[PDB]
């Protein structure tokens, strides 16, 4: 059950690169690909994200319309570990236009990328599906990313499709036209992804600014929370244990209805030598200020929830905490889905933490995020502002209208069940 | 990669392009013979400075540009100037007669002769480029070469290069330095013609630059040399994202944000700090000071009131010893104090970029070297006032059809005049529409 990782665009390539670094450390793989871990656990499911001179190579394909981002990764610490042939980029760049990526200047490279993917999928003994990282509000990963997803779905319609999509935010914005690109991407994902982890570039900032007390968070700061969250969700897949989660089972248990495949990640300790108590981890995990999506769970209701606790800790005390939360917060849990919350414990703790907790929740509150994006789109789209940059590529206002609508429907759906 | 070919039409175009190129050599460590000792790569490379400067086997770093003027005089001084070795003979193109301040003469009667040779030299430069990005055209509205040949070259570039970029550095006519009574005519006409072929147009009012020098540099009667040197500083800040490369942000992203609609492609520019070398001695200018300066109306290149209008975009391109943290503070402060009103359709944010490369001043300059400078570009509807003034002059003379005979004898027709004016009136109404609040 190999997972073909795929990272596109600047943001996608930056966060994906750290994700590899982090999970390589945890799995005791150094930049050269050799292994030096002290426990076999590390090598027991390493094939989920690595392929083996007894060296593990990440099963990752890097994609970009400009060399710069991919060249930095190559120069990065683990730049060696990434397979050179898996590097796949062009020179045109996407000028931050979904169009330029999903239509004009991506249709070229997309084929090249599908070839590497095909090669990775062939070697895979049992292809679990595909993992993708991108920023819904840019050009290559917003637009070209959703294009590759569609292509991928046609070739591999029996595989799980999961995306770590980085929702753009005014607090951390690059261009006025970022809402437009997000709305188009959102609708692509609604239809061609089974699982999407919404990482709001807003929240991350907040967390950093407020909690972590960082006046001028840089993109690295946000990326650091992102890599941690990533390792979290991916733990059960990487490391063996009682619950050997897989993409399909993950979708089967957390997705009551297809369109509703957007999840609010949460992590604690938000970074330290004082290991938190199992009660502490459990209260922070569900803490809004510890969720990477900028939505209040109290404003909606948890369809489904899944927790993981890495590190040595009392399994019983863990179960007790979870039970308490559910019982004290019964109103925030859908009644129609019995037992909608489940927890799992991994012995290997995150890097540099004695113990942590990762939260994955399909809350109706997630609609807040899409409402924000929809309002922005509406603001500009009501006056057709900046639309010429897309109409120049051959797009049509109607297509903007459609995507706008769909994202509103999705918002409605989350509310329906909320009430 | 992403080469930019620089095109300098007219006297103003040419001179302002000699300012710019000198400053760019000084900034990049290029010597007057073109030899850049810093650049270890010889005959080529991928350095940011290669987007504006090509290289040779000898290590000489030739500018990527072409100086065209219908009279030899202006380009001749380049030919014999200090930087004559830097440029290449083909790059300098000069006819024998000027357009005698006549758009008609420069677009048709004369321009047509040299237009094909010009496009020819551009094309050669274009083949050198691995991925040409667009063109930078420098001209003045008031002159016949700066209007008539410049529009002609704009049309030709549209056809021959399709929809490649075409930015502009248009010299708004200033009565203080006015050379022709008919300059409003040429201005309307060229603005009308290139409006459809220019992706992004930066206007510089001689009057505004003349004021800035008298005030901030204490020059009694600023010369075209003063203006040009100040102009080159602005240009250099705008192109600094291209020629130099963590906080630096490509001007494309700014462009995608400073053109809400195709016709609204004239952004206002304000630079800081312009200070004399005495005044700069024993005074340190903070990020906050320079940032205020940007929002100061006397510091703007075009004379207009932003308060009278609304902001549709506001970008801050810094250079030098700047840190994000200070820029965030200064911005907030500004906010607290200023009335930076934004159209409702537009997000009230300030896009920033920090290019740590510090600013440079030409030796014997009146500008003091500073450790930090900033140049804010804003898409405010105030720019219209400009057009108005001009337009109004155009209407005054055109009612009495003055000097109109000079155009007609070259073959132009009054229809062209009226059509051009209509388009300006539409542009002015378009500014008003974009300011209206959404229903
Ligand atoms: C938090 O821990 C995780 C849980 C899951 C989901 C999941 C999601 C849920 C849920 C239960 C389950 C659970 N489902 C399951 C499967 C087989 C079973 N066999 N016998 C019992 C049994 C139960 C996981 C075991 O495999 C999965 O992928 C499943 O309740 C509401 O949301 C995936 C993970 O990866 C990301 C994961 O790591 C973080
Ligand atoms: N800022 C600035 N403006 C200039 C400069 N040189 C000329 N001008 C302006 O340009 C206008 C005249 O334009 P020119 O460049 O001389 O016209 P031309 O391009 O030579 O065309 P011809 O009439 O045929 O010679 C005047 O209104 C001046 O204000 C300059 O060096 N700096
Ligand atoms: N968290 C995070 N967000 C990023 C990063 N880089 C870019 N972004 C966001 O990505 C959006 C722009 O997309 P970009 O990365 O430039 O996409 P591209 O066209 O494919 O390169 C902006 O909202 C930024 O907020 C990053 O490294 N980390
Ligand atoms: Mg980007
Ligand atoms: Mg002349
Ligand atoms: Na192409």
């Amino acid at each position: 059950r190999e997972i073909v990782h795929i990272q596109a665009g600047q943001c996608g390539n930056q966060i994906g690169a750290k994700f590899w670094e982090v999970i390589s450390d945890e799995h005791g793989i150094d930049p050269t690909g050799s292994y030096h871990g002290d426990s076999d656990l590390q090598l027991e499911r390493i094939n989920v994200y690595y392929n083996e001179g007894n060296k593990y190579v990440p099963r990752a394909i890097l994609v970009d319309l400009e060399p710069g981002t991919m060249d930095s990764v190559r120069s990065g610490p683990f730049g060696q570990i990434f397979r050179p042939d898996n590097f796949v980029f062009g020179q045109s760049g996407a000028g931050n236009n979904w169009a330029k990526g999903h239509y004009t200047e991506g249709a070229e490279l997309v084929d090249s990328v599908l070839d590497v993917v095909r090669k990775e999928s062939e070697s895979c003994d049992c292809l679990q599906g595909f993992q993708l990282t991108h920023s819904l509000g840019g050009g290559t990963g917003s637009g070209m990313g959703t294009l590759l997803i569609s292509k991928i779905r046609e070739e591999y319609p029996d595989r799980i499709m999961n995306t770590f999509s980085v929702m753009p935010s005014p607090k951390v914005s690059d261009t006025v036209v970022e809402p437009y690109n997000a709305t188009l991407s959102v609708h692509q994902l609604v239809e061609n992804t089974d699982e999407t982890y919404c990482i709001d570039n807003e929240a991350l900032y907040d967390i950093c600014f407020r909690t972590l007390k960082l006046t001028t968070p840089t993109y690295g700061d946000l990326n650091h929370l992102v890599s941690a969250t990533m390792s979290g969700v991916t733990t059960c897949l990487r490391f063996p244990g009682q619950l050997n989660a897989d993409l399909r089972k993950l979708a089967v248990n957390m997705v009551p209805f297809p369109r509703l495949h957007f999840f609010m990640p949460g992590f604690a300790p938000l970074t330290q030598y004082r290991g938190l108590t199992v009660p502490e981890l459990t209260q922070q995990m569900f803490d809004s200020k510890n969720m990477m999506a900028a939505c209040d769970p109290r404003h909606g209701r948890y369809l489904t929830v899944a927790a993981i606790f890495r590190g040595r800790m009392s399994m019983k005390e863990v179960d007790e905490q979870m039970l308490n939360v559910q019982n004290k917060n019964s109103s925030y849990f859908v009644e129609w889905i019995p037992n909608n919350v489940k927890t799992a414990v991994c012995d290997i703790p995150p890097r540099g933490l004695k113990m942590s907790a990762t939260f994955i929740g399909n809350s109706t509150a997630i609609q807040e995020l899409f409402k924000r994006i929809s309002e922005q789109f509406t603001a500009m789209f009501r006056r057709k502002a900046f639309l010429h940059w897309y109409t120049g590529e051959g797009m049509d206002e109607m297509e903007f209208t459609e995507a706008e609508s769909n994202m509103n429907d999705l918002v409605s759906e989350y509310q329906q069940y909320q009430d | 990669m992403r080469e930019c070919i620089s095109i300098h039409v007219g006297q103003a175009g040419v001179q302002i392009g000699n300012a710019c190129w000198e400053l760019y050599c000084l900034e990049h460590g290029i010597q007057p013979d073109g030899q850049m000792p810093s650049d270890k790569t010889i005959g080529g490379g991928d350095d940011s400075f290669n987007t504006f400067f090509s290289e040779t086997g000898a290590g000489k770093h030739v500018p990527r540009a072409v100086f065209v003027d219908l009279e030899p005089t202006v380009i001749d001084e380049v030919r014999t100037g200090t930087y004559r070795q830097l440029f290449h003979p083909e790059q300098l193109i000069t006819g024998k007669e000027d357009a005698a301040n006549n758009y008609a003469r420069g677009h048709y009667t004369i321009g047509k002769e040299i237009i094909d040779l010009v496009l020819d030299r551009i094309r050669k430069l274009a083949d050198q480029c691995t991925g040409l990005q667009g063109f930078l055209v420098f001209h003045s509205f008031g002159g016949g070469t700066g209007s008539g040949f410049t529009s002609l070259l704009m049309e030709r570039l549209s056809v021959d290069y399709g929809k490649k970029s075409k930015l502009e550095f248009s010299i708004y006519p200033a009565p203080q330095v006015s050379t022709a009574v008919v300059e409003p005519y040429n201005s309307i006409l060229t603005t009308h013609t290139t409006l459809e072929h220019s992706d992004c147009a930066f206007m510089v009012d001689n009057e505004a630059i003349y004021d800035i020098c008298r005030r901030n540099l204490d020059i009694e009667r600023p010369t075209y040399t003063n203006l040009n040197r100040l102009i080159s500083q602005i240009v250099s800040s705008i192109t600094a994202s291209l020629r130099f490369d963590a906080l630096n942000v490509d001007l494309t992203e700014f462009q995608t944000n400073l053109v809400p609609y195709p016709r609204i492609h004239f952004p206002l520019a304000t630079y800081a700090p312009v200070i004399s070398a005495e005044k700069a001695y024993h005074e340190q200018l903070s990020v906050a000071e320079i940032t205020n300066a940007c929002f100061e109306p006397a510091n703007q290149m075009v004379k207009c009131d932003p308060r009278h209008g609304k902001y549709m975009a506001c970008c801050l391109l810094y250079r030098g010893d700047v840190v994000p943290k200070d820029v965030n503070a200064a911005i907030a402060t500004i906010k607290t104090k200023r009335s930076i009103q934004f159209v409702d359709w537009c997000p009230t944010g300030f896009k920033v970029g920090i290019n740590y490369q510090p600013p440079t001043v030409v030796p014997g300059g009146d500008l003091a070297k500073v450790q930090r400078a900033v140049c804010m570009l804003s898409n405010t509807t105030a720019i219209a006032e400009a057009w108005a003034r001009l337009d109004h002059k155009f209407d005054l003379m055109y009612a009495k059809r003055a000097f109109v005979h000079w155009y007609v004898g070259e073959g132009m027709e009054e229809g062209e005049f009226s059509e051009a004016r209509e388009d300006m009136a539409a542009l002015e109404k378009d500014y008003e529409e974009v300011g209206v609040d959404s229903v």
